[PDB]
Parts: structure tokens; C-alpha cells; sequence
């Protein structure tokens, strides 16, 4: 179905960029985000 | 009856959301490196002659791929006036002149003369108690028999103490030979206790999103994402699509400041500012590595700041000197 | 309304004004700073930072 | 078809091994780009923090 | 170049969008009141 | 009867003058930046596993205009043997292997394989009590039916405890299709208590002169000058002439080393090596500015050195381990 | 020939003033290239020398 | 003296030798270092500096 | 006479380079050389 | 390419210069003795 079109050449950058943003938001907004803090 | 509205407004906890231009300052101005990165050597010698009025002179030298080899800059500011000017090597003058009408409203102005393209840019900014409005005009002209130039109207409203909505309307015509061009961009901003998120639906369909979280008093991190679409790059209809997202963090130390950032295109960047003890010098190391091509851009800077000001002599006035930057 | 006679005169006025600030702007800034800075620096220091 | 099978595997290992080479190089420099400037800056911050705390002890 | 009639049409839309912008701008300015009414 | 000669030589105060290749080491190796300058980022991670035998491994990363992006290197050395080898990113192997025959004579060797050009180079160096001799062969071959390749014979003699004279004869033929090519270069070197001057009248008429003075234990300075001539570049006979002279100084501090240099072509260079406290890291900052074109080249390097050696366990052996570098 | 005399002076002053501009720029950066790294290095050397000298006094 | 029969054989012998060192040289260095270094490092450290 | 030829375009680099070397040698070997020493 | 006779001439000089080099090399090796004799 659509999962073939999801990885098309044109949608490559957009879908990759969205996923990276999605991970970063969760990473910062979760207890894992504390890993960046050093003291 | 305008008094009735105000007495109703004060019942809420609303507060100024800032300007549309600053709707993503935390991510795109404080943490990410996009504005501070450079290449080649650079040096900024500065001297401060006073603080009330604020008077300051500075020379900038640069080299390498940073081809612009010199720029003299002077800055004069006071409670009602702020005037500044850069005069680069080729004689091109870049200026700035903001005049304050009152506590909240100022009338910025920015000219560029000489060089590639002459430009003028006026804007009347009003930082209301619970909203920000700003009408801007770029290279305005009526001499062509009618209104001409780019006009921008910003507006940002606080709807609930955390959330702020606003839009930026545009209007432009490059000569009376053609019809005008208009656009609208919608903006939103949400600020919780420790994190701030904002979005921007721009004219071309491009969407920009950002997220900033303050992990601790010394550590911040934020991520921004840009999506865009262009018309039929395939030459056979359709629309091409692209996007990029960057993640970065800023660390504030006692005598240093460190920022790191990585794009979605494999480009990794780093910037370190160190202040040398009691002296006013502040080195700046900026490195940028692209992992796809394995090429690297490198830059070092040294900023000096002499001064002839007895700080406590004038700092008492500077603390309350509301220069209209 | 606009007329050809007015257009030429106003057009050059902007050009005259454009060149006036292009040269005489920074000298105006330095004049303001040197005249009304809290201490008036010895004119030598003005354009010799970090002497 | 002995050669055809041989070529495929050699191309495979050349690819992944080359990929492993680039991945290891990228990680190592990216560690140095952030590792070296950060450790230098961080080391100073700890040094000042210990010193100021040590100063308080002397005062007390 | 463009025809006279089309120029009026283009300007007709351009004012409309700006007219649309202000209408929306006023809506936001009045928005906090309705939120309080919830 | 050769013993009679020795009993006469010992009467004088002569001593080894070094080698032709090192006749200007003080100026062109210790003080001037020519061999240490670089561009773009760089890093060298090293680990030492022992000192007797000396065993060592190191990786080098580089970027920017320093395009060579990686080079693994291993080093093994002992009293009799020293073997080393680099393996750059494209697989090209650069090696070295020196075997000591005795207290004074070592047969070096150096191969370059893969990459641009395959090359082999042998040389049998003898460091006598009052002279240095060396016969070198580059890509030697007899398979063309006759001797072929490049052969170099050096020789440097002490005539009086301060002055050293010597010459470097060459002989080469690139295939039996043509006659051989021969040349001779004359060398001189004078050393006083505090300064050293050396000249090199090379084959092409080019003349190289140098001067090194040790101002204090921590400060050195030297200047070298090169003159050269080429055949009738005007295309109408005659000879074209050119030359360049550089002046540089090196400052040794407790935890740093600083070198500066300026050419005769208006090119100013600088190099700062700083060692970070007790840790083994050493930062190297190299900048280069050409005033004629106002372009600048910048480079930063970080060298790390871990180790698994109890220094006092093996240092006593290292101080006496005469590795034939 | 009023213009010819005027042109020569304008070309002369432009040439020397431009030459004076380049010379001043070259001196300023050349001072920064050597001045900044050297002063940073030299400052530390003095700091260590005073510290070790101070250490000797305490040992005495 | 040289002959066509001898030249071809010696020519490839060098070529065989050239490839032998091109690959096996560094492994020979690491072998010597790992085998007879004063302390024998754990093989993990050998090619993982600054672990 | 020859002093005109001394500054010829081709001899410019050579004669300029010789003078710079001449000055440097005198500077270092003279009492002025101590200027570089800072302590 | 070069003619046979010229090749011999080129090699004749090449050996001479190398022969010249060694003769000079021995001269330097013997030079310290004459200096002492002054
Ligand atoms: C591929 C992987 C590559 C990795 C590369 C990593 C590189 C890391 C570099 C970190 C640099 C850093 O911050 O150092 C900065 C260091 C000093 O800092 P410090 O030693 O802490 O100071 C002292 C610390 N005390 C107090 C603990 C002792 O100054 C330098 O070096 C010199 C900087 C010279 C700047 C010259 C500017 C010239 C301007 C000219 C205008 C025309
Ligand atoms: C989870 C962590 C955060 C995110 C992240 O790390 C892990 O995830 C990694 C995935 C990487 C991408 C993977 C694939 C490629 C394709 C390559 O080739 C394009 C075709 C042509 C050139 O156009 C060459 O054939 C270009 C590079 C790119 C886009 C990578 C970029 C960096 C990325 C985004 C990295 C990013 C830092
Ligand atoms: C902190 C970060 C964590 C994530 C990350 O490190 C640091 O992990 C690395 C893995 C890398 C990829 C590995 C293999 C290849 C193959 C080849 O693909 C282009 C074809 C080439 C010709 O063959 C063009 O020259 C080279 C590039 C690519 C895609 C790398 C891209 C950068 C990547 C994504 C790096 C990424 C930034
Ligand atoms: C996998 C990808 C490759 C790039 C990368 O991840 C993604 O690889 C990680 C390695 C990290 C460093 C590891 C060790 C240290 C030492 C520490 O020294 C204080 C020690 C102690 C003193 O009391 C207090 O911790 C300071 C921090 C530093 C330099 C790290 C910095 C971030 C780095 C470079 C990370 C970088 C983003
Ligand atoms: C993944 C990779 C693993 C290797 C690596 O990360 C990336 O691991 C990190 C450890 C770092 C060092 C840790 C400590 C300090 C001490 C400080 O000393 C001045 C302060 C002074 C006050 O008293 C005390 O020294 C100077 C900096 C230095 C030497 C660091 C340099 C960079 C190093 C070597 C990094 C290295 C690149
Ligand atoms: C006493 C101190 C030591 C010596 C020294 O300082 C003072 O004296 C200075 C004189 C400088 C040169 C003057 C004239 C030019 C011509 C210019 O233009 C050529 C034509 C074309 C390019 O070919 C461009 O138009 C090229 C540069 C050059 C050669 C200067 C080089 C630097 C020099 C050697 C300086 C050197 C460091
Ligand atoms: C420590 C050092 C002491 C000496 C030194 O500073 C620092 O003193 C400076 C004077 C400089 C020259 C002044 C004027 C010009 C004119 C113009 O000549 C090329 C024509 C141009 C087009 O007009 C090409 O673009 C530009 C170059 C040149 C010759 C300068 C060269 C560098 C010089 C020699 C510098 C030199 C290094
Ligand atoms: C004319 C050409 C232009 C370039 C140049 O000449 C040639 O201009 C010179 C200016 C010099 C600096 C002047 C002042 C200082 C301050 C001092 O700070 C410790 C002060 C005190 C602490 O107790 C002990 O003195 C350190 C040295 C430094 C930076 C000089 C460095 C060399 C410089 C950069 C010279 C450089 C070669
Ligand atoms: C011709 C030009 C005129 C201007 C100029 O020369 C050339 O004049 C020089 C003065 C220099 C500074 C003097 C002192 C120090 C103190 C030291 O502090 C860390 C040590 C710490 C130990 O306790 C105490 O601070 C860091 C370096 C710094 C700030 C110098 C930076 C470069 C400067 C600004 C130079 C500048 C370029």
C-alpha cells in the first residue's frame, strides 16, 4: 500500500526530518533528557 | 467605553508574548549556532567611552573565506535615541536609528547604502501590554505614480497566559507594471514552566517548528525543524518536498559558553567562547564538520574591549537607561 | 497627483539625501559621542582603541 | 558460476567494511569535535567551583 | 505586462487578503474575552 | 699504517659536523614553520605500550583542505631495529626500516607503495668521528640491461673545530634510452658559541643561506635566504631570477612553544603549541596571513597520548636504548 | 586645464590614502596574529614562574 | 648480463614482493610489538587507543 | 648607469631578498637582537 | 633518443664528474692535516 510511496525519493528528506524532530522532542521532554546535564 | 475593555482585560493574567520575529528566539537565537558560525580569522577591537549616554566605537577585522576585510562601527545610544553605523571596507554603509515615542512604542529604521543594493527599511513597533504589533515598510515609494515597495504587518496576541497566537500579513508590488503580491503567515507559541514550543506556517507552505527546554540554570537544549515545498521541479507537474531539522544545546560555565549542534544532513557544528581571566579578551573557537563530504570549516576569533568608564560612576544610570535597541 | 516636473525634483532630492547620510552619518555619530559623553575623551583616543 | 558467487561476497564485504570504516571515522571525529572543546571548558568550570568552595572553607 | 482589467482583479484580491488579515487580527484581540466565557 | 693517521687526527679537536641533510637543521627544522604549518582540523591519538623495545600505535584524523582523512601508524623500535609504517585512507602504505650495523653506521630504508607512485629508497649512513658520509639510491634498478635510477652520495667534513665543508654528488639515468645526468652541490657550515651559519651552492645555480642565533636558553631566531635561476623564461635567451628570505623566532615556555615567521613576500605565519596541565593533550594553533592578497589560512590540532608504561620501570632502559631513528 | 590639475590631486590622495589604509590594516592584524597568541602564552609562563617562586618562599 | 627469460621472472618476483609488504608489513609490526613488548597488552587495547 | 638596471623587474625579487637577509643578520648579531628577549 | 657515440660522450663526462667528486672528497678528508701544517 502507501508504505511503498513513503520512502520515495522526494519524500526521503521530509520523512527523515520529521522522525529526527520527533525523537528529539521526546528525548528532551523525558527523563532521558537529564543525561545532558553534567555537574 | 475603551475603559471598560481594560478593566476586563486586567482580570486575566495575560502578558506580552514578544514579537513575531522573536517567536523562536530561544531555539534559533540563544542555543543554535546558525547565527554565530563563521570561517577564517576575525577580530573585534572595541572601546567604550561612556554608558549614559552609551557611546562606543569598534573596529572589525576579518580574513579567509570571510572576505570582508574591515568594518568600522560606531554606536551612540540614550533613553530616547539609538544610532549606529557600520562602514565596511568597500565603503558600503549599514546604519540603524531607533527613536522612542514612549514607554512601549519605538520607530526603528535601517538603511544600507553603497555596495550591491541600496535599501531603506522603516518599522513602527508597539509592545502592548498583552500583544505586539509592528508595521514595516521596505524601500517604500510613491514616485512611480502609486504605492510601491514591500509592506509587512506583524501581530501577536496572548490568548491565555501560556499560549500566544498571531499572524504576519504581507503586501508588495515591484512597480505599477504588475499586480500586487500578498501573503499571510500564521504563528503560534506555547510556553510552559520549563519548555517553549512554537510553529510558523509561512506563505510558501513551508512549516517551521521549534522546541526549547531548560534542563538546568546552566544547560539548555532545543530542536527546530523546517519543511518546504516548491512548484514542479520535475518539469512534469507535482511539487518537490524537502526539510531539515537541527538539534543543539548550550552550556553556560563560569568563564565560558559552549554550544553544539547537529543537522539532519549530517552536518555537525561546535562553538566555544572562553573569557581570559580578568582581562576583557574573549576567544571564540568555531568548528563545522560535514560528515557526508568529510569537509571541515574552521574559524577563530578574538574580541577585545578596552574602556575609559568608571563602571560605578555611570552604571547607576545605565541600569535604568532604557536604550531603544 | 504626480507630475513629471515634480518627479524629477523629488527624485534628485532623495539622491542628494542618500549621499548626505552615506558620508556624513558616522561623523554625526562621533560628534554626538565626543560632545556629550560623560567624560569628554582626548580627541586622540577617539579613533585609536586599545592604545 | 564460482566466480560470480565469489565477486558478490567480495563486493558485499568491501561495501560493509568500507561502510564500517566511514562510520567509525565519523564517530571518532565527532567525539573529538565536541569532546575536546567541552572537556577543556568543563575542566575549568570544575576548577573554579572547587576553588571558590575552597575559599569559603578558608573564610569559615 | 498585464491587462487593465486583470490588474484591478489582482488588486481586488490583494486588498481582500489584507482586509481578511485585519478581520482576523481583530478576532484575536477579542479572543481572550470568549475564552473567559469558556 | 692507517693507525698513524688516526694518532694524528686525535691531536686536533675536530668533531662530527652532522649530515648534509641536517646542515641547516637549526634554522629550517627547529625555528622556521615551513615543516609544521597546516590547514583545517587535525587530531593524533597515540598509545605507547612500552619503551624497551619501543612499541607505539597512533591514528591521525584530518579534514578541511588537509584532505587526507585518515592514517593509521605503528612504530616498533629497539637498539638494533626501527620499523615504522603509515597506512593512509586510500590504502597507500608509507614505511620506514633502519637497521644498525654498529655504533655509528645504520642502513636506513623507506618505501612508498600504492597511491600515486611506488617508490623505494635505500641509504647507508656513516657518522664518523670527524665526518659524515651517506650513499643513497632511489628506485634502483638493473633490469633495463644497465644501472638505472637515482644515486646520491653525501659527504661532510670538519676542517677546523668550527667550520665544516662538504659536497653532495648525484648521478641518475631514467632508462638506457638517454645519457646519464650528473650534478654536484657544495655545502659549508660554521658554528660559533652562540650562532650557526650555513650555505648550500646547489646544482641549478640556486644558493641557500641560513643564520641561527640563540639569544637565550628559551629564545631562538634565524633567517634563511634562497636564490634561484631558471633558463631563459623570457623565450628570448637570458636567465630569469628569483629569491625569497624568511625570518623567524621560537620561544620556549614552561608549558608552551611559540614560533613566528615572516617571508619576503609579505606572508606572516604563526604557530602556538600549548600543553594542557598534567594531562598529555597538546593543542596546536597555526595561522597564516598573506598580506599581498589579505587571505588567511587557519588550522587547529589536538594531540593525545595515552600510555600503559610505568615510566620508571622502563625509563632507565629508554635513556640508554639507542633506537636508530 | 583646471580639471587636469584637480584630477591629479584626487588620484594622488586616493592612491596614498588607500595605501595608508592597507598599511594600517596590515600592521593591525599582524599585531593581532603575533600579539594575541604570544600574550596568552607569555602570560601563563609568568604565572607559573611566580607560582613556583612563591612555592619556594613557602618551603623556606 | 641479462636475458628475456630471466627479466620476466625477476620482474614478477619484485611485484610479488611489492604486494607482500604492502599488506603484511604493518601486521608484522603489530606482531612484533604485541609479542615482545615489556608488558604484553591485552589484545583488546592493541588497536583501541584511549579506550 | 648600472643603478638603473639594479631595480629591473627581473632583479626585483633577488635584490629585495638579499637586503632583507642582510638586515636580519645584522639585527640578530647586533646588540639590538636582545630586543626579542622578554623575561 | 640519442646517438650511440653521444651516449658514450655523456657517460664519459658523468663518470668524470663522479670521479671529480671523489677526488675532492679525499681532498677534504686530507685537508685538516695541511691546515695544522699551516
Ligand atoms: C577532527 C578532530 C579535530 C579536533 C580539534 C579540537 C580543537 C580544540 C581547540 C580548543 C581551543 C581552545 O579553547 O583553546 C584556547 C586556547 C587557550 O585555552 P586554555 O588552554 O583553556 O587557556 C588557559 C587555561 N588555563 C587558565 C587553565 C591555563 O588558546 C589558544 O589555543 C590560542 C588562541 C589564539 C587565537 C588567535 C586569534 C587571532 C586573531 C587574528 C585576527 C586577524
Ligand atoms: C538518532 C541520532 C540522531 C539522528 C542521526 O544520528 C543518530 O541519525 C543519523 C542518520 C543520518 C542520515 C542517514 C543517511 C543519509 C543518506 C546520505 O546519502 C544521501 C545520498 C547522497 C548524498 O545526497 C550520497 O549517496 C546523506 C546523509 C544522510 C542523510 C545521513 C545524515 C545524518 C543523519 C540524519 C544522522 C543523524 C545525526
Ligand atoms: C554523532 C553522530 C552520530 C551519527 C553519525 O556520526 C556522528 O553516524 C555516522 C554514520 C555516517 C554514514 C556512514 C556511511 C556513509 C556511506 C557513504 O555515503 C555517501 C556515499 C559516498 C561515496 O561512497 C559519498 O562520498 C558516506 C557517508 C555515509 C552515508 C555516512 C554519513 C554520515 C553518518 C550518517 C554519520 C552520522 C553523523
Ligand atoms: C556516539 C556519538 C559520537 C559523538 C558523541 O556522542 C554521539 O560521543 C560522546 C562522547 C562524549 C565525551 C565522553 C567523555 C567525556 C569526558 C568528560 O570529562 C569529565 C569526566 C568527569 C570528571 O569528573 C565528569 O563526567 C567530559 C565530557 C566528554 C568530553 C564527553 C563529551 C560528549 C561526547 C563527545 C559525546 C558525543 C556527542
Ligand atoms: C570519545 C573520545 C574519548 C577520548 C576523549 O574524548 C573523546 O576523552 C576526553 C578526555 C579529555 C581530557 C580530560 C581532562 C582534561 C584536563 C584539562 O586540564 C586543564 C584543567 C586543569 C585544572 O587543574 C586540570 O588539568 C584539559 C583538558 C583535558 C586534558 C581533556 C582533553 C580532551 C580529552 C583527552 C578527551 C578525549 C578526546
Ligand atoms: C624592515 C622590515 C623587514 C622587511 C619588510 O618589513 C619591514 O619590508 C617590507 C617590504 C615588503 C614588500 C614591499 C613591496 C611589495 C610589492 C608588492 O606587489 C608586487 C606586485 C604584485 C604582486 O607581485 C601586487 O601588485 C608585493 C609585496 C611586496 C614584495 C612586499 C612584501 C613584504 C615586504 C618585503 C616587507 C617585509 C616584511
Ligand atoms: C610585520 C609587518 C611589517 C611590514 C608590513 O606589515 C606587517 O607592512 C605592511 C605594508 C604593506 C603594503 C602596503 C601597501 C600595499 C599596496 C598594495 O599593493 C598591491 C596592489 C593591490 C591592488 O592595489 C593588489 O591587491 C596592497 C599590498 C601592499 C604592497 C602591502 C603589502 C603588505 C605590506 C608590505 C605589509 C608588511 C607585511
Ligand atoms: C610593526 C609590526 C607589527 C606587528 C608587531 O611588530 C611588527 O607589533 C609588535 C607589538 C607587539 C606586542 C606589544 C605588546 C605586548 C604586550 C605584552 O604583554 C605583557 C606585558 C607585561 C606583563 O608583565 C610584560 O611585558 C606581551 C607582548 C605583546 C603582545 C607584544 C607582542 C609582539 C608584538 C605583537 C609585535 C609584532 C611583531
Ligand atoms: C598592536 C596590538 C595592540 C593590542 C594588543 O597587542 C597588539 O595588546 C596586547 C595586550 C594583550 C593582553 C594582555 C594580557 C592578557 C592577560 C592574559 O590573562 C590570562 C593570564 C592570567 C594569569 O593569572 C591573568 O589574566 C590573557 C591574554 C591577555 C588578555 C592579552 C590578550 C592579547 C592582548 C589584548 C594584545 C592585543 C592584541
Amino acid at each position: 500500500s502507501t508504505y511503498d510511496s513513503l520512502t520515495s525519493s522526494e519524500n526521503a528528506s521530509v520523512v527523515r526530518s520529521i522522525a529526527f524532530f520527533g525523537a528529539a522532542v521526546a528525548f528532551l521532554s523525558s527523563s532521558w533528557g537529564e543525561m545532558l546535564v553534567v555537574q | 467605553a475603551f475603559n471598560a475593555f481594560q478593566e476586563r482585560r486586567k482580570q486575566f493574567g495575560l502578558s506580552n508574548p514578544g514579537t513575531i520575529e522573536t517567536i523562536a528566539r530561544e531555539v534559533q537565537r540563544d542555543t543554535l549556532l546558525t547565527n554565530y558560525m563563521f570561517s577564517g580569522l576575525r577580530a573585534d577591537v572595541t572601546k567604550a567611552f561612556s554608558l549614559a549616554p552609551l557611546f562606543q566605537v569598534s573596529h572589525q577585522f576579518a580574513m579567509g573565506e570571510r572576505l570582508n576585510p574591515y568594518a568600522f562601527a560606531a554606536l551612540y545610544g540614550t533613553n530616547q535615541i539609538f544610532a549606529q553605523g557600520n562602514l565596511d571596507n568597500e565603503g558600503a554603509l549599514s546604519t540603524r536609528f531607533n527613536y522612542r515615542w514612549g514607554d512601549r512604542t519605538i520607530t526603528k529604521t535601517q538603511f544600507s547604502i553603497g555596495g550591491g543594493q541600496d535599501m531603506a527599511q522603516f518599522e513602527h513597533e508597539h509592545l502592548g501590554d498583552d500583544f505586539s504589533a509592528s508595521l514595516k515598510a521596505i524601500n517604500p515609494s510613491f514616485l512611480d505614480g502609486g504605492l510601491t515597495g514591500i509592506f509587512v504587518g506583524d501581530y501577536l496576541q496572548a490568548v491565555t497566559p501560556r499560549l500566544g497566537l498571531g499572524l504576519q500579513a504581507v503586501w508588495q508590488r515591484q512597480g505599477l507594471t504588475q499586480g500586487p503580491d500578498t501573503a499571510i503567515s500564521y504563528f503560534a507559541r506555547y510556553k510552559a514552566g520549563d519548555w517553549v514550543a512554537s510553529a510558523q506556517l509561512q506563505a510558501q507552505g513551508a512549516l517551521n517548528t521549534s522546541f526549547w527546554k531548560k534542563l538546568t540554570d546552566r544547560v539548555q537544549a532545543g530542536v527546530d525543524m523546517t519543511l518546504s515545498v516548491a512548484p514542479s521541479q520535475s518539469m512534469m507537474g507535482g511539487l518537490t518536498k524537502e526539510g531539515i531539522t537541527t538539534f543543539g544545546a548550550k552550556y553556560d560555565f563560569r568563564m565560558s559558553t559552549f554550544r553544539a549542534q547537529i543537522d539532519s544532513k549530517g552536518k555537525l557544528s561546535c562553538l566555544l567562547e572562553k573569557r581570559l581571566g580578568a582581562a576583557p579578551v574573549t576567544l571564540t573557537f568555531a568548528a563545522d564538520v560535514d560528515h557526508v563530504t568529510q569537509q571541515a570549516k574552521l574559524g577563530m576569533s578574538v574580541s577585545i574591549e578596552a574602556s575609559d568608564v568608571d563602571l560605578q560612576e555611570q552604571q547607576e544610570g545605565a541600569q535604568s537607561l532604557n536604550i531603544p535597541f | 497627483a504626480l507630475s513629471e516636473e515634480s518627479k524629477e525634483r523629488i527624485g534628485k532630492l532623495i539622491d542628494i539625501s542618500r549621499v548626505v547620510v552615506h558620508y556624513g552619518y558616522l561623523p554625526l555619530i562621533l560628534y554626538l559621542g565626543y560632545t556629550r559623553s560623560v567624560p569628554r575623551p582626548s580627541i586622540i583616543r577617539l579613533l585609536s582603541p586599545l592604545s | 558460476w564460482f566466480y560470480h558467487k565469489y565477486s558478490t561476497t567480495t563486493n558485499f564485504v568491501k561495501s560493509t567494511l568500507s561502510f564500517a570504516g566511514r562510520a567509525a571515522w565519523a564517530v571518532s571525529v565527532s567525539g573529538l569535535l565536541i569532546g575536546v572543546p567541552f572537556a577543556i571548558a568543563f575542566a575549568e568550570d570544575q576548577n573554579y567551583a572547587a576553588m571558590e568552595q575552597e575559599a569559603r572553607m578558608r573564610e569559615l | 505586462a498585464l491587462s487593465r482589467e486583470e490588474l484591478q482583479a489582482a488588486e481586488a484580491e490583494a486588498t481582500f487578503t489584507i482586509q481578511r488579515a485585519v478581520f482576523t487580527a481583530v478576532a484575536l484581540y477579542l479572543s481572550p474575552f470568549v475564552i473567559d466565557a469558556v
